[PDB]
RNA sequence: CUCUAACUAUAAAAAUCUCUCUUCUC
């Protein structure tokens, strides 16, 4: 029971960019289904099909696959779509490819949710997806902040709480990303004692490791020491590793040696 | 003189993507620049007469909205060094502006004709389509 | 073999003539081998005069005409049907096509 | 209709409810002093509109200005000079033909003569004027062309230059326009040239205003009520 | 705004088109006896039929 | 045996080609 379109209104809009699964081709193109809005079909017309000249009709369509699309005039009376494929900007295709995949994942999760709860998708998107899209602009960003922050479900009225529990479990299992921020610090020392200073630096860099983020400067060479961190929020590893670099500098400036940075902390 | 507040439509009709652009008598104040490529999708048909009717009808609607009732016409080809000949579409735009309510008078052509200068683009042997 | 006794140029006693660009393909051609048509037309087509006639201020307006010559390279003149590929004994007839309507 | 890239490198309003209307007045020289309307952005201090209006020029046919149709091919450009509030004046800025009449006169088998001259008015209005004449086929001519000699052309150009210089240097530009509208200089040129060569369709063209002394408030007031 | 108009053909202006399967005719509107317009037609017509035009003023020309 | 008025509006791409040449006298 797959239904319940991705965005606010059932019908396409003015100059909107979508994507289409194609099934059938009669004479003037293909009146074929959508999977960005409900499940309605639309005309792709041959004069407005491809950039090159239309040499073949079978190759460029690829029945049963995903394709770019733009709607010109929406038949907001009965459910018809006039649709285009040629006039989508090269930068526009890829950004819609995002929007489309963005929309698809939320449905992929809430499908599993409905099929396991046998509640029609319409009610689930009504109760959950639409308030999330209203609050955060995208249900995908709402899901990501749900992984981080629990307060995303406050102000929402699920049809049942077990839906929330299983959705949270499935999102923590499937939508799990902890980005590895890594850096390299070059020891350019020529000084008196360097290995004791390095041990002190490693201890002072490793005792700082928190419960959630643990920093281990691993060895791959003498000058080049590698700093690996698991940034849970993609914004704390930077400050951790900057503090680490400051502490390395505090170490090196007085024993006699010198060190330099080769790569700073990067995601 | 029954208070026909006047305008100048100034259709510029090229061999592609004609223009309709109604402005005041001095020409300083624009009203509904809206053009030929505004309302057609092919980008090949921008010169087509249908583009002319569509552009003309919407600019006439804006003309009634603002208040202009009577219009003088400045028909202009590309002119200059290019082809001196009015665009295929613009004539249809003239017809539409005649039709849709607007009163018309004082038809003029203002195609810029040069006095033989600015060597025309194309080389000696010219376009060799 | 000399195709045309008049050499197909119409210069005949001038040395050299200034060139003029073709109107379609912009090929420069001597201003005499520069097949040329008086494109005189009413600014509005006769098919649409009536709409103008009964929906216009200035009762009995002039309805002016637009004037311009057209200069073609002979390639365009032949392809765009301005000039036909006539027969031999019919080449030496220079009178225009019998005043199209009279 | 789309195919956009929007290389940009909604606070929308109704830009025409925020606008005023103003009247146009022609000088006392012509018959119908009223010209028409003009839309203007609303006059606010710090860019008062009356600053913007002074300098506007409007191209108007002489047929409307005179009612008659024989002035159809003429064309006068009037410059906005004085603003009175909801109503503004105009002074003469230039004269010209409709291109279509010019082309209708320009025919084959009759050479055209042009006379160009820069002349200073009686008051200060530094002008440039042009004159166009065509040889006239005689009343009995079987000769298929009506060409004029080069010497005849030189003499005719000199005559027309002298007549134009006289007419402009006589009177002020207000009186000059009052001479222009009856096109009396045309009959004068034909008078002084009909002995040399017939010269059909003599016409004074492209009266171009180049310089103006300061403002001349009083005369402008005299030209409008 | 459904201006479905009717025009009785008053004269047939030959047959055009690369296929040759289209016919251009002069049609005079059933109402407004004044106006006539030239338009294309697909399928056989003879002097007196009533073309059902959605659109009125799109006067097409000879077609290649 | 009296005369000089009409008019429109197309172009994408297409390379190459192995033989075998043979009488007119009544
Ligand atoms: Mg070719
Ligand atoms: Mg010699
Ligand atoms: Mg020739
Ligand atoms: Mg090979
Ligand atoms: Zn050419």
């Amino acid at each position: 029971t797959s239904h319940c379109r991705f965005y606010e209104n059932k019908y396409p809009e003015i100059d909107d960019i979508v994507m289409v699964n194609v099934q059938q081709i009669a004479e003037m193109g293909a009146y074929v289904k959508l999977l960005e809005y409900d499940n309605i079909e639309g005309m792709i017309l041959l004069s407005e099909l491809s950039r090159r000249r239309i040499r073949s009709i079978q190759k460029l369509i690829r029945v049963g696959k995903n394709d770019v699309a733009v709607v010109l005039r929406v038949d907001k009376e009965k459910g018809y779509i006039d649709l285009s494929k040629r006039r989508v900007s090269s930068e526009d295709i890829i950004k819609c490819e995002e929007k489309y995949q963005k929309s698809k994942t939320v449905h992929s999760i809430l499908r599993y949710c409905a099929e396991k709860f046998q509640i029609p998708l319409e009610e689930l998107y009504k109760t959950i997806a639409w308030p999330l899209s209203r609050k955060f602009g995208h249900a995908y960003e709402a899901f990501k902040l749900s992984i981080i922050d629990e307060t995303v479900w406050e102000g929402i009225e699920p049809p049942s709480k077990d839906v929330l529990d299983e959705l949270k479990n499935y999102i923590s299992k499937r939508l799990t990303p902890a980005v590895k921020i890594r850096a390299d610090v070059e020891v350019s020392c020529f000084s008196y004692e360097g290995i004791d200073a390095i041990k002190d630096a490693l201890k002072s860099a490793e005792d700082m490791s928190t419960e959630q983020m643990q920093v281990k400067v691993k060895l791959v060479a003498a000058p080049l020491y590698v700093l690996t961190t698991q940034a849970l929020d993609k914004q704390k590893g930077i400050e951790q590793l900057e503090s680490a670099i400051e502490k390395i500098t505090e170490v090196i400036t007085k024993y006699g040696g010198v060190c330099n940075i080769t790569m700073p902390p990067k995601a | 003189d029954n208070s026909q507040v006047f305008g100048v439509a100034r259709i510029f009709a090229s061999f592609n993507d004609t223009f309709v652009h109604v402005t005041d008598l001095s020409g300083r104040e624009t009203i509904a620049r809206v053009t030929g490529g505004m309302k057609v999708k092919a980008d090949r048909d921008e010169s087509s007469p249908y583009a002319a009717m569509l552009a003309a009808q919407d600019v006439a609607a804006k003309c009634k909205e603002v208040g202009i009732t009577a219009v003088h016409i400045k028909i202009r080809a590309t002119g200059g060094t290019r082809s001196k000949t009015p665009g295929p579409g613009g004539q249809a735009a003239l017809r539409a502006l005649a039709r849709s309510g607007l009163r018309i008078g004082r038809i003029e052509d203002v195609t810029p004709v040069p006095s033989d200068s600015t060597r025309k683009k194309g080389g000696r042997r010219g376009r060799r389509l | 073999p000399k195709k045309r006794a008049s050499n197909g140029r119409n210069k005949k006693g001038r040395g050299h003539v200034k060139p003029v660009r073709c109107v379609n393909c912009s090929r420069s051609v001597p201003k005499d081998k520069a097949i040329k048509r008086m494109a005189i037309r009413n600014i509005v087509e006769a098919a649409a005069i009536r709409d103008l006639s009964e929906a216009s201020v200035y009762a009995e307006y002039a309805l002016p005409k637009t004037y311009n010559k057209l200069h073609y390279c002979i390639s365009c003149a032949i392809h765009a049907r301005i000039v036909r590929v006539r027969s031999r004994t019919d080449r030496r007839i220079r009178a225009p096509p019998q005043r199209p309507r009279f | 209709a789309v195919g956009k890239n929007k290389r940009l490198s909604k606070r929308v309003v109704d830009p025409f409810t925020r606008k005023e209307w103003y009247d146009i007045k022609a000088p006392s020289t012509f018959e119908n002093r009223n010209v028409g309307k003009t839309l203007v952005n609303k006059s606010v201090g710090l860019k008062n509109a009356s600053d913007s209006l002074k300098g506007r020029v409007v191209e108007v046919c002489l047929a409307d200005l005179q009612g008659s149709e024989d002035h159809s091919f003429r064309k006068v450009k009037l410059r906005v000079d004085e603003v009175q509030g909801k109503n503004l004046l105009t002074n003469f800025h230039g004269m010209d033909f409709t291109t279509d009449k010019l082309r209708s006169m320009v025919r084959k088998w009759q050479t055209l003569i042009e006379a160009n001259v820069t002349v200073k008015t009686s008051d200060d209005y530094v002008l440039r004027i042009f004159a166009i004449a065509f040889t006239r086929k005689q009343a009995n001519q079987v000769k298929r062309t009506s060409y004029a000699q080069s010497s005849h052309i030189r003499q005719i150009r000199k005559v027309i230059s002298e007549i134009l210089t006289r007419e402009v240097q006589n009177s002020t530009l207000a009186q000059l326009t009052s001479k222009l509208i009856p096109e009396v200089i045309n009959k004068e040129i034909e008078n002084a040239t009909k002995d040399i060569f017939p010269l059909q369709n003599v016409h004074i063209r492209k009266v171009k205003l180049l310089k103006q002394p300061k403002f001349d408030l009083g005369s402008l007031l005299s030209l409008h009520g | 705004k459904t201006p479905v108009t009717l025009a009785k053909v008053i004269k047939v202006l030959g047959r055009t088109g690369s296929r040759g399967g289209v016919t251009q005719v002069r049609v005079e509107f059933l109402e407004d006896t004044t106006r006539t317009i030239v338009r294309n037609v697909k399928g056989p017509v003879r002097e007196g039929d009533i073309l059902v035009l959605m659109e009125s003023e799109r006067e097409a020309r000879r077609l290649r």
